[PDB]
């Protein structure tokens, strides 16, 4: 989960620079077209020792994946609009051609 | 589904423009769309499962294309092209990775060149053993996305390198990468656990050491004994170091007996076991 | 006993909220896909078009 | 005896598994004749043929005991070659069996004649391959031994 | 002297049941997010190779007006 | 301007003229307007909730475009029309989907083929029950995703290949199917945990047969049998083949009880060990 969620700097590195294109690339199409229990005592707080390992690692490990839910926040629209770019800046830089 | 004449007819069409061929303007249209020719004449090989040919017949349309002026997208070609002997068995898909690479970087760039680097890396380490190579492409390839702020894969790609790098018979560098993750991964609230091992496998690193440096490392860590989690850090090289200066490699099986229960272990480590006690039998018979 | 009990239900209800969480993941895991694969013929569709662009004004 | 690739499958019926023949097609191979399946270069086992209508001609039919025996079960890539005896010092003159009840939910105390069933275990076993160690089961008045 | 014995039996064999309950809840979710992380996977031709499309395209847009 | 109005408004610019009305050209400048009025037609049925013209008109939206020269969003809007029918209520999503594969192969662009094929075997399973070619779709498109390397996609597809074997009857492939993506486990740490259960699939796929494949497959796996999910995983299937081989159904099907108290088994698992049930009964009685 660590280098999964790490690669969504990856994914912001693509989205940003597509992006910048998009904002540039806006510029050329209309500059071109116009006792065992007393171990049993013990073993069970063993494990009772064991669970803080569980607690603690469950409540943190519960706030990454929603701290990657704003990453993807931050994804979802800027692909959206992006994918909206892409097509109506392309069927601009097809309807140029004479 | 005609792969032949596609291929016999564009040999007119992979023909440069100074003849009665040329006519008004150029020849870089006709090339251009015979690019789209071998790669449909490769399709439809590749469709039935002749990659073996189908590699070979993309080599055509991804070399014709750099011909007009176009590394763009002539380099996914040769992604194309390797990934035919890639899911293919027989080998050559090695060329045309070579080939992006270094096309990418000579498009000015860095991310893809190493994204491909270390599939490279991968074919040369579990196929075609050469880790004195591949081990590099991974550094290369570290380096790089140092270059990027994603050092996610700087440290993937050296994890990669110290895990082998330290049995094969480098442990100094082994703990410089596994100290420089440790360190880099204290900072962030997702990397600070995965911190426990890296540095667990920084202290485990011997050059055949009779003393402590393992638990040097841990005389710096940040075990935090309230945390367990760095008994699997710690407790077991709490536990048989003494018993590895004090004559008694006898004792050192008694850990890993129950450490591999609590923790099922690997080749890496497991094989470590055995190599740490060639350390023990190199002070004692080796 | 008891305590430690109460210490397990704790992690109990707290795996039951990761799995809440993973309601909203595999949306969100299913959305990312949608556009992933969308985006890269829309990207060489639109560098053809660019190619047939660039060859008008040499 | 060149040998021929077998798919080892189950014994059809009981009466076969009470004859620890290797029951085959009577569209391949004949019964009498003996063979000697081959699993592996450390495992060469001799069967005694006993074709059987419901057998499917290119697979060979084994009972529980043998398999148990043989390492087998329904449906593995066995090869089967024709294996003839030197009959110069290999026809059993004298055999020691060990022999127990199969079944252990049918066990009795009651004496059974074992020179009644030596007899009638050579007059059902005649003609039949039997290596040191093998297992099977022989069929005395209605009852089921471990031989 | 039996009954804490069932106890001893009955409250943590429920113990266990919560720990196999949160295991198996947790077999489901290593699982979960073992299942979703390959989807990044996927997403790792189109970061980037969708990204080989957009920039060495503009790169001949802003090359196309000339 | 209603939706009903755009289709035959687009059927007015569709007619390919040769006349002063066309001059030189044809109507290649004319068909991609007709396609835009259906880009925006097809939108606006859906949004008239009507499901069926909208599906129909999603695929004149691409229909129209091909005619053009382009397939390739011409395809997209093939796998958008067979969007409309799926969630309708008829087929004919089925056939715009042999119409999308037809044409992004045709390219080499098997992931994006992939998606769908996938969908294509979901309804063929799920709606058009066609397990034998629903498997040869979730096969094939495995297959698929191995092109393009991705094993645990191909390890998804073929679990639907394999884990319908069972409803499918064929326990002879199952084993086959579930051996080779458990090794593929084993090295992979990210999933090894699984892949105890992986070998159970192909351990428990019996037939009734007393292969030890079934106690060697569980023997290949490498497997410290104290561990903590075996006692539900391995030795489970020991103790059950130990009570087949017994001749007995009694402790057989007390074992199944003792297992279900503590890990609730489900349809394809219960199914198959009723299936196996038979099996014992089959021929103590008879």
């Amino acid at each position: 989960l660590d280098e999964q969620g790490e690669q969504l700097d990856r994914v912001e590195e693509g989205m940003n620079h597509i992006n910048q294109d998009m904002k540039e690339a806006e510029k050329n199409l209309k500059d071109l077209g116009k006792a065992r229990e007393n171990e049993m005592d013990e073993n069970l707080e063993q494990v009772s020792g064991i669970i803080g390992n569980l607690r603690h690692m469950a409540l943190d490990m519960g706030n990454e994946i929603d701290t990657q839910n704003r990453q993807i926040d931050r994804i979802m629209e800027k692909a959206d609009s992006n994918k909206t770019r892409i097509d109506e800046a392309n069927q601009r830089a097809t309807k140029m051609l004479g | 589904a005609e792969a032949m004449a596609l291929l016999a007819e564009a040999e007119r069409k992979v023909k440069n423009s100074q003849s009665f061929f040329s006519g008004l303007f150029g020849g870089s249209s006709k090339i251009e769309e015979a690019c789209e020719i071998y790669a449909r004449a490769a399709n439809m090989f590749k469709m039935a499962k002749n990659w073996s040919a189908a590699g070979n017949a993309f080599c055509q349309a991804a070399q014709l294309h750099l011909q007009l002026q176009s590394k763009h997208d002539a380099a996914t070609c040769f992604v194309d092209a390797g990934n035919a002997f890639k899911k293919a068995d027989p080998q050559e898909a090695i060329n045309c990775l070579m080939r992006a690479i270094e096309i990418y970087t000579d498009m000015g760039r860095f991310t893809i060149a190493a994204k491909h680097h270390i599939s490279i890396a991968e074919i040369y380490e579990t196929e075609l053993v050469d880790v004195e190579k591949a081990i590099a492409h991974y550094e290369q390839s570290a380096d790089y996305y140092k270059g990027e702020e994603s050092n996610s894969s700087a440290n993937k790609c050296l994890l990669k390198v110290a895990g082998y790098a330290a049995q094969l018979e480098q442990y100094q560098k082994a703990i410089d990468i596994y100290e420089q993750v440790g360190t880099s991964a204290m900072d962030s609230p997702l990397l600070k656990y995965s911190a426990k091992d890296y540095f667990f496998k920084a202290a485990l690193c011997h050059f055949c050491i009779d003393m402590l440096n393992a638990k040097l490392a841990v005389q710096k860590y940040e075990e935090l004994f309230p945390a367990f989690s760095d008994s699997r850090e710690c407790k077991l090289m709490k536990k048989l170091l003494e018993a590895h200066e004090e004559q008694n490699v006898d004792s050192y099986t008694e850990s890993v007996k129950e450490y591999d229960s609590i923790s099922r272990l690997d080749q890496w480590l497991t094989t470590m076991l055995l190599r740490i006690k060639k350390t023990i039998q190199g002070d004692e018979e080796d | 006993l008891q305590q430690t009990q109460a210490q397990v239900d704790e992690v109990v209800d707290i795996m039951r909220v990761n799995v809440d969480k993973v309601l909203e993941r595999d949306q969100k895991l299913s959305e990312l896909d949608d556009r992933a694969d969308a985006l890269q013929a829309g990207a060489s569709q639109f560098e053809t078009s660019a190619a047939k662009l660039k060859r008008k004004y040499w | 005896m060149a040998g021929r690739s077998m798919q080892a499958a189950r014994c059809p019926t009981d009466e076969l598994s009470l004859s620890n023949c290797a029951v085959v097609s009577e569209k391949d191979y004949q019964s009498g004749q003996h063979v000697i399946v081959r699993t592996s270069p450390n495992h060469k086992y001799i069967f005694t043929l006993r074709t059987h209508p419901s057998v499917v001609p290119g697979s060979v039919a084994f009972s529980l005991p043998q398999r148990k025996w043989a390492g087998l079960s329904i449906g593995q890539e066995i090869e089967v070659a024709l294996y003839s005896f030197d009959k110069a010092k290999q026809c059993i003159g004298t055999m020691t069996i060990e022999i127990d009840f199969l079944q252990k939910k049918n066990i009795d105390s009651n004496p059974y004649d074992t020179d009644k069933m030596a007899a009638e275990f050579i007059q059902q076993f005649n003609n039949q391959a039997f290596s040191v160690g093998q297992q099977l089961v022989f069929s005395f008045n209605d009852k089921l031994f471990g031989l | 002297a039996l009954s804490e014995i069932e106890t001893r039996h009955s409250e943590i064999i429920k113990l266990e049941n919560s720990i196999r309950e949160l295991h198996d809840m947790f077999m489901d979710m290593a699982m979960l997010v073992e299942s979703q992380g390959e989807m990044i996977d996927r997403i790792e031709y189109n970061v980037e190779h969708a990204v080989d499309y957009v920039e060495r395209a503009v790169s001949d847009t802003k090359k196309a007006v000339k």
